[PDB]
């Protein structure tokens, strides 16, 4: 029942700083070190450093000296990491993890905090319905699409028919273009299913507080 | 520092197979070697520590072996929930360092892609943009090639491709290819074609439309 609760996602501008938190529970906080680990998909997993909660003594990976500062509030069982002078290279998921000493494993991890470092502005998506060419389908199944263009930051959530249509769905990872994100999704149903039944692409973008529910209609 | 190397970055197996993942250290780390499991939801769990010890609550199908500079994680009978990415990590000397990860995937029979092409929506056209979308769906194995024709001429600029992870239900892959054009450019050409090349055929699968027939 050891739990490490980390703060939520962050979007910051290049050159700024960010401070993230990790609140521990379910054990004596001062008996273990708290660690931070970076997950990027250009450098995989890297250990940043550790901190002794009783006295605040820190040990850093030299690669993160200057970049990261570890602090603790032992009264609230909370560990903090401040990341400074931010660049796009710092965009990553950061984890807190405890060990009893560095020769021992990271036996419990936080859920991770996602950091986005970018100059792009928070922007709601355009959501475009993709109906088959006005001459489809020519078979037993029909494929429909949803194109979610020009949003920032990640993530969006996408469902079909509010999640009721979950089989036959492919939702593709978002890609940057004109450094805004674009994502697409497809759904395949029997030809007897559409257009006789309504199919709707439901897109939510938490960062812009926007939801779009786009019905896929036959092309004119 | 100590470099941890996982020479295989992605390994394919069948459910029920005995799967072994290799880890090597650039110098002797004794038995201070741990293994972690990472899943798409971001969850990271300890599996094995100190080379061979099983973490509390980890299934007995997981085991660990090795010493010095050569280590391995074995799954004695692969289960669906084991499809994930595995990282080794040394704790002999600071700074602590991890391998680059080994992703497990499932084998299945080869499957041709189902290809569908989509002209710009009328809504996107009113907005001043034009994206042409091609889905290449439910194919296996994962490697595939898409080629866009515009009035015959191959277009690679403005093309962005995205692959799904392996489908949890049928073990296939899918890919979306999007050709982005200004609306002016889209209305100055007529024939739009996307071609799928996959090991399942020496012939490309071709889908096409004429902008507004």
């Amino acid at each position: 029942e050891v739990q490490l609760q980390q703060s939520g996602p962050e979007l910051v501008k290049p050159g700024a700083s960010v401070k993230i938190s990790c609140k521990a529970s379910g054990y004596t906080f001062t008996d273990y070190y708290m660690n931070w680990v970076k997950l990027s998909h250009g450098k995989s997993l890297e250990w940043i450093g550790d901190i002794v909660p009783n006295n605040g003594d820190t040990t850093y990976n030299q690669n993160f000296r200057g970049k990261a500062t570890l602090t603790v509030d032992k009264s609230s069982s909370t560990a903090y990491m401040e990341l400074r002078s931010l660049t796009s290279e710092d965009s990553a998921v950061y984890y807190c993890a405890r060990f009893s000493n560095y020769v021992y494993p990271f036996d419990y991890w936080g859920q991770g905090t996602t950091l986005t470092v970018s100059s792009a502005k928070t922007t709601a998506p355009s959501v475009y319905p993709l109906a088959p060419v006005c001459g489809d389908t020519t078979g037993s199944s029909v494929t429909l699409g949803c194109l979610v263009k020009g949003y920032f930051p990640e993530p969006v959530t996408l469902t079909w028919n509010s999640g009721s249509l979950s089989s036959g769905v492919h939702t593709f990872p978002a890609i940057l273009q004109s450094d805004l994100y674009t994502l697409s999704s497809s759904v395949t149903v029997t030809s007897s299913t559409w257009p006789s039944q309504s199919i709707t692409c439901n897109v939510a973008h938490p960062a812009s507080s926007t939801k779009v529910d786009k019905k896929i209609e036959p092309r004119a | 520092d100590i470099q941890m190397t996982q020479t295989t970055s992605s390994l394919s197996a069948s459910l029920g197979d005995r799967v072994t993942i290799s880890c090597r250290a650039s110098q002797d780390i004794s038995n201070f070697l741990n293994w972690y499991q990472q899943k798409p939801d971001g969850t990271v769990k300890l599996l094995i520590y100190y080379t061979s010890r099983l973490h509390s609550g980890v299934p007995s199908r997981f085991s660990g072996s090795g010493s010095g500079t050569d280590f391995s994680l074995t799954i004695s009978k692969l289960e669906q929930e084991d499809i994930a990415t595995y990282f080794c990590q040394q704790g002999n000397t600071l700074p602590l360092t991890f391998g680059a990860g080994t992703k497990l995937e499932l084998k299945r029979a080869e499957a041709a892609p189902t290809v569908s092409i989509f002209p710009p929506s009328s809504e996107q056209l009113t907005s001043g943009g034009a994206s042409v979308v091609c889905f290449l769906n439910n194919f296996y194995p994962k490697d595939i090639n898409v080629k866009w024709k515009i009035d015959g001429s191959e277009r690679q600029n403005g093309v962005l491709n995205s692959w799904t992870d392996q489908d949890s239900k049928d073990s296939t892959y899918s890919m979306s290819s999007t050709l982005t054009l200004t609306k002016d450019e889209y209305e100055r050409h007529n024939s739009y074609t996307c071609e799928a090349t996959h090991k399942t055929s020496t012939s490309p699968i071709v889908k096409s439309f004429n902008r507004n027939e």
